[PDB]
């Protein structure tokens, strides 16, 4: 598969941030296996020395100073090396993590309302830091698995070529070995893959459902569903074990014939047994020393680059759904440098629209309007059919390709940061991002007078409730306003739009899933703060709609209707049978 | 550490298969270390006998020893691996069968203050980290214990202010290594779960009020305050791997002064004989491969404490006390129940084939959770067919009531196990009949029976969904059916469908309706109005509509 290639040549192009830390990262494991080295030279000539020409312990306190420096410097390398990866993988992860936040507030709510805030969460969160290991643990250990083994043998060589063969004539036999029984480890893989997706989600499907298994009857039998669908998932994935157990075995069998050859040949060419593998200046017992101690030393590079494995899958996986995500082709709406000064309320005309997601798909069709200043309106229509398309449009979130003048001025022309200073609006969810309940309130202004604080406070009634809060005004606003009600968590939204002087005002559907009480509270806010400035509402309360200037029922993105209430009511029209559709429900 | 105990009881189920992987994990951490100590000690006896020895040296014993220990090495491991993985995996098993018959006594109720999606998600979780508790835990301190013993043991037989001393340091950092790093990095271990799930409560917000942030121009100085919260956190993970680099460089400096002390002090001699010659590398090689057993001991008692988080959720929400206990008096199951309802305060009696619809004005029926015994009222009492709610066990009460929720949960399985859910003893032909009489058609076509629905399979709609609940309480048949607002976000082509569905299909069963729509109620004997928990009028619909009264407005 190609998708690897491609996967695995991103995640070496997001290293290149980190260049410097795994460049010293490789440094430091061509110098530990400097060390492993020398530890083991000093270690060989100190036990020769007592052995074999039996030198006291006391004589020998400079390859024991030597030896215990060395095994000082591993420490420190370690101590070094295991630092220096973490900065190169912190550094990768911070670098797209501000890539990930940049494209994902420049695309701005249209798309980010595509998928829930507990999936982008993953993405930022749990798939950014999957790639961690990579670039700190696999991608040093990737390196210091081919240094070492080759300083090593290159050190045994002097001494005896054929403990540097005994090692050495491993390399391409254990590869060899793992991709021959790879291949049949892909085949359970294959041929089991769909079978234990199955089943992985078995425990919470069963255990999602305890309701609908409840009020059947069928809890007793759903532990024997559990049993079975458990047995057959261990008797499916042991198959598969057990030639992934082989391939972790390949290395551990040529590490076990690796340390029982070295010391068969020299213990045997010490006796006389054999006679080859040295120079014929004689083996000595220093020389079969070194090449015990370092036999070990040899594969364990390779064993720790197969405990890291999966750190390059999970970080493959990772870096899957994050390359589609920075790859999407999403044009977003054009930025003008325009600036609208007239500060009172604006006009929209409006013209063949077709106003498109950033996906490239259009949303709403053709849409001919127009707005005085000054003049409320509202939007009417069935679900799905391109009512709240218009209000993001109106607020810069979305592309149109057409005419969409605002007071005599073409929106796509006008700066974003100086069009919103106009612009309040009041959603169906009321978002309060900020820390307090006042924060919430004082959003639209950061530094205002208290006067026009509580001005703004009681006549969106938010004063109303205030004294049953455990705080009053500074009261905490807890995350996703749980502390709050939702009738409470709309009222206090309604309260920074109205704190803000706006000569615009789009309602997405303020009283929808509101309690008895806030419903009311809401509209009576709302309703008289829609006549100082031009504002533009959706909904699906009918029944009050005789006081707006102008309706406009739409249908599959297409303005339909037109006029005050009365016309159109019993005109027999589009809305007079949607009107008769909210008298079937209660 | 105390709440691992009910966990460690379900050990027992399966104590042969656990323990022979452990034994294994030692059998091979013993000849790992057997096999490099046999191989330096041949080694210094050859180089010591020379070639004179050639005849006097006995090298086939040594070398018939290498060649063992090298075998159960490599075979150790890979039986080891089996061994363990298949016991992990009857583990979980029963872990799920023990967690499940745990959660089902208070199924709705119990679960309720939790809001599920999350809550479920960290059952899967916590239920998967006791399973690491062997493997990853267990295991690893365990055998790190006794291979210490076996070799501080086995070394005694020649030395023993050597074999204590080897042993001394080994199992000294057994025992204080892992505790003290645990407390070191327990301050930033908790400084992480707090700076990370702050952030993700930063984000969300950042994300979900993307709109009003942008509008209102807060965006920028909540994206700082987002960033900010980041370098706090990537503080705390630093601060975190400057601790795993302090344990993996201490644990090299400890298998070091084990190296240099057998060496310093096995040159003295070792046992009885000054100037010991094979005796000297057979010590500093037994130092040398036996830290291999502490290597993941840090990581295995570090790991546990994520263990004991998971023992105490699991533990304190399987031992709920369910609301509602259903005694055993094995009654029998009645047949053409006529519900009656008082003071429950609501008071209103269904015959035993009434169609009762209740129109309540604009989540899941409160009235229908006491029906089903989800939890018992406070006020009043419930009597099916003329006996007490409280007196029919649950085998007895779910097969005298066959409800539909308005969450229609589909299951993973196939169409015919969710089918078969309703009625377990039922041919295949009934569900193909009673999959067609319902209208449910585009499932039976191309070898549906076998069609994988739910997650990882097919998924059905809406309107389609809602045929598929009155096809299990049709399946399933019981004398009362409790209906919740089948017709509800419905398509008014099929909400006639589903209604007449209802009319013909469901005629001779006491059908009792919790809606808010007002379509197809002609046919509804008794309709009854309910507001705030209160009963206004009732009445056949043209009595109802004569009168003045609630009904007449919204008609
Ligand atoms: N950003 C987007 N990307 C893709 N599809 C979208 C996007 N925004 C809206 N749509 C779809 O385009 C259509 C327009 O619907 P919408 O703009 O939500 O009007 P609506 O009347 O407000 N819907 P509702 O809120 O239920 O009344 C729907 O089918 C939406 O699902
Ligand atoms: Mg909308």
């Amino acid at each position: 598969k190609s998708r690897q290639k491609e996967l695995t040549r991103w995640l070496k192009q997001q290293s290149v941030i980190s260049q410097r830390w795994l460049n010293i990262s490789r440094l430091l494991g061509f110098v530990s296996g400097i060390l492993i080295i020398a530890q083991a030279w000093f270690m060989a000539r100190i036990l020769q020395h007592m052995i074999m020409e039996n030198i006291p312990r006391e004589a020998l306190l400079l390859p024991f100073t030597l030896l215990v420096l060395t095994f000082v410097l591993r420490a420190w390398v370690v101590w070094l090396r295991e630092r220096v990866g973490y900065h190169a993988g912190q550094h990768i992860r911070f670098a797209i993590r501000r890539q990930v936040l940049d494209r994902l507030q420049q695309a701005g709510p249209a798309w980010i309302q595509g998928k829930p805030a507990g999936s982008w969460a993953t993405l930022v969160l749990e798939q950014i830091d999957d790639m961690h290991d990579y670039y700190a643990r696999y991608l040093p250990q990737m390196a210091l698995a081919v240094s070492v083994p080759l300083l090593i043998v290159v050190a045994i060589f002097p001494s005896n070529w054929a403990a540097a063969l005994i090692l050495l004539g491993t390399a391409p036999l254990i590869p060899l070995f793992m991709a021959l029984v790879g291949m049949g480890a892909a085949d359970a893989n294959r041929r089991n893959f769909l079978a234990l997706a199955r089943l992985s989600g078995h425990f919470l499907d069963r255990l999602r459902g305890m309701e609908t298994l409840r009020i059947f009857g069928r809890g007793e039998a759903e532990i024997e569903s559990i049993r079975s669908a458990s047995e057959d998932f261990r008797q499916r994935t042991m198959e598969v074990l057990r030639l992934a157990f082989l391939s972790s075995g390949i290395l551990e069998f040529f590490t076990s014939l690796s340390i029982a050859l070295v010391a068969v040949y020299f213990g045997f060419s010490y006796l006389g047994e054999l006679d080859f593998g040295h120079y014929d200046t004689g083996v000595t017992l220093a020389a079969g020393f070194l090449a015990l101690i370092l036999a070990p030393e040899f594969f364990q590079p390779l064993r720790d680059l197969g405990t890291f494995y999966h750190a390059k899958a999970q970080a493959v996986g990772a870096a899957d759904s994050l390359k589609t995500f920075m790859e999407t082709p999403l044009a977003h709406p054009q930025r003008g440098e325009a600036e609208l000064a007239s500060t009172d309320p604006v006009t929209i005309e409006a013209e063949e629209l077709f106003i498109t997601s950033p996906e490239g798909k259009t949303l709403a069709g053709p849409l001919n309007f127009t707005l005085p200043a000054g003049q409320r309106a509202v939007l009417v229509g069935r679900s799905g059919s391109g009512k709240s398309s218009l209000l993001n449009a109106l607020s810069g979130f979305l592309s149109y390709q057409g005419s969409l003048r605002i007071n005599g001025i073409e929106l796509r022309d006008l700066s974003p940061e100086s069009w919103r200073k106009h612009l309040s609006w009041v959603g169906q969810n009321p978002q309060l991002p900020a820390a307090t309940l006042r924060d919430n309130v004082l959003l639209a202004r950061p530094d205002a007078s208290e006067q026009e604080l509580q001005a703004a406070l009681d006549n969106a009634w938010v004063s109303e409730f205030l004294p049953l809060l455990p705080q009053g005004v500074d009261t905490p606003v807890g995350d996703q306003a749980a502390r709050l009600s939702v009738g409470q968590a709309q009222r206090v939204a309604v309260a920074r739009a109205l704190l803000n002087p706006c000569s615009l005002l789009l309602l997405d559907e303020p009283a929808a899933s509101l309690d008895a009480h806030s419903e009311q509270r809401v509209m009576e806010a709302l309703n008289a703060a829609s006549l100082r400035q031009t504002t533009l509402m959706v909904t699906h309360q009918l029944e009050d709609l005789a006081d707006w200037d102008v309706i406009w029922v739409m249908q599959d993105g297409r303005i339909i209707e037109q006029g005050r209430y009365a016309e159109l009511s019993v005109a027999g029209g589009p809305f007079a049978t949607l009107l008769a559709h909210r008298q079937e429900e209660i | 550490m105390r709440a691992l105990l009910p966990y460690l009881a379900l050990y027992k189920r399966h104590k042969w298969m656990l323990s022979l992987g452990i034994v294994l994990a030692i059998v091979t951490l013993l000849a790992s270390i057997g096999l490099l100590t046999l191989s330096g000690w041949f080694l210094s006896a050859s180089a010591v006998a020379g070639v004179a020895g050639l005849y006097s040296f006995n090298y086939m014993l040594p070398a018939a020893g290498v060649r063992g220990a090298a075998i159960t090495r490599t075979a150790g491991r890979y039986f080891e691996r089996l061994v363990s993985h298949d016991a992990t995996f009857r583990v979980l098993q029963h872990l799920r069968i023990y967690t499940f018959s745990k959660l089902l006594p208070l199924s709705p109720a119990g679960l309720a203050r939790y809001r599920q999606g999350e809550l479920l998600n960290r059952v899967v979780a916590d239920v998967d980290t006791l399973d690491h508790l062997y493997l990853r835990v267990i295991s690893p301190l365990v055998g790190a214990f006794v291979v210490i013993m076996v070799v501080t043991i086995g070394l005694s037989f020649l030395d023993f202010t050597l074999a204590f001393t080897l042993g001394g340091i080994m199992l000294l950092t057994l025992f204080l290594m892992p505790p003290l790093f645990y407390r070191a990095g327990k301050s930033t271990g908790q400084n992480l779960t707090h700076l990370r799930g702050q952030y993700r409560q930063q984000l969300t917000a950042w994300l979900q009020g993307q709109a009003e942030l942008t509008i209102f121009g807060a965006s920028d100085r909540y994206r700082t305050q987002l960033e900010n919260t980041e370098i706090q956190w990537l503080e705390a993970q630093r601060r975190q791997s400057e601790l795993t680099a302090l344990s993996q460089a201490i644990m090299l400096l400890i298998g070091a002064l084990a190296v240099i002390l057998m060496l310093w002090m096995a040159s003295g001699g070792v046992g009885g004989n000054a100037q010991p010659g094979a005796l000297i590398a057979l010590f500093v090689f037994c130092a040398l491969a036996a830290f291999e057993a502490l290597a993941p001991v840090t990581g295995a008692f570090q790991h546990l404490g994520q263990v004991i988080a998971s023992a105490v959720r699991i533990s304190d929400l399987t031992d709920q006390k369910p609301e509602v206990t259903f005694p055993d008096t094995q009654t029998r199951v009645a047949d053409r129940v006529s519900l009656t309802l008082r003071d429950v305060g609501i008071s209103l009696q269904v015959n035993a084939g009434e169609h009762i619809a209740i129109l309540g004005r604009t989540g899941k029926s409160t009235l229908l959770q006491q029906l089903t015994r989800a939890w018992d009222p406070q006020q009043g009492e419930i009597l099916l067919n003329d006996s007490p709610i409280a007196s029919l066990n649950e085998a007895a009460l779910r097969q005298t009531i066959s409800v539909v929720p308005q969450r229609v949960h589909l299951f993973s399985a196939t169409l015919r196990d969710n089918l078969l859910l309703a009625s377990p003893g039922s041919s295949d032909e009934a569900l193909s009949e009673i999959l067609r009489r319902v209208g449910l058609e585009k499932l039976l076509e191309d070898a549906g029976l076998n069609s994988w629905l739910g997650e990882g399979g097919r998924q059905l709609s809406g309107g389609e969904l809602r045929r598929l609940a009155i096809a299990r309480a049709l399946l399933h048949d019981a004398p009362l059916v409790l209906l919740d607002q089948p017709t509800e976000g419905l398509d008014a082509t099929t909400e006639s469908q589903i209604l007449e569905l209802l009319a013909e299909m469901m005629r001779e069963k006491t059908v009792l309706m919790v809606t808010h729509r007002l379509r197809g109620l002609s046919r509804f004997q008794q309709i009854i109005v309910m507001d705030n928990g209160q009963i206004i009028e009732q009445g056949t619909h043209a009595e109802l509509l004569a009168r003045q009264g609630r009904y007449y407005q919204f008609k």
